[PDB]
């Protein structure tokens, strides 16, 4: 009943001047979930006699 | 009263026996319906005779 779609992140540009150490950075992701539960309907009950009375 | 001209007899479900298994319940269950309506057509045609005791 689920369904799974992946998301990311996107990275930052940082600046560095001769010996300045490059400072990693992280990517992050999640996901997303679609669930269904819900069952929709239409429900119409006709009598017999109403049945056996009308087209 | 007249055999032909006195009574009606209008059927809408003409007599019906039906068997249908039940699956919920442990059942066999037999139906035997049946719709209809009389009426008197021309009541002059019919002749009562009330008995008073």
């Amino acid at each position: 009943n689920t369904y799974r779609i992946d998301r990311l992140n996107t990275s930052s540009v940082k600046g560095r001047t001769s010996g300045v150490a490059l400072e990693p950075t992280p990517v992050r992701n999640d996901k997303m979930l679609i669930v269904v539960d819900t069952v929709l309907y239409i429900r119409n009950p006709i009598d017999y006699q109403d049945d056996w009375t009308a087209p | 009263f007249s055999k032909s001209r006195t009574l009606v007899t209008v059927e809408a479900k003409p007599f019906t026996s039906r068997i249908w298994d039940d699956e919920q319940n442990f059942a066999n269950v037999l139906d035997c319906y049946a719709m209809y309506q009389v009426g008197e057509r021309r009541p002059d045609t019919a002749a009562v005779v009330k008995f008073n005791e």
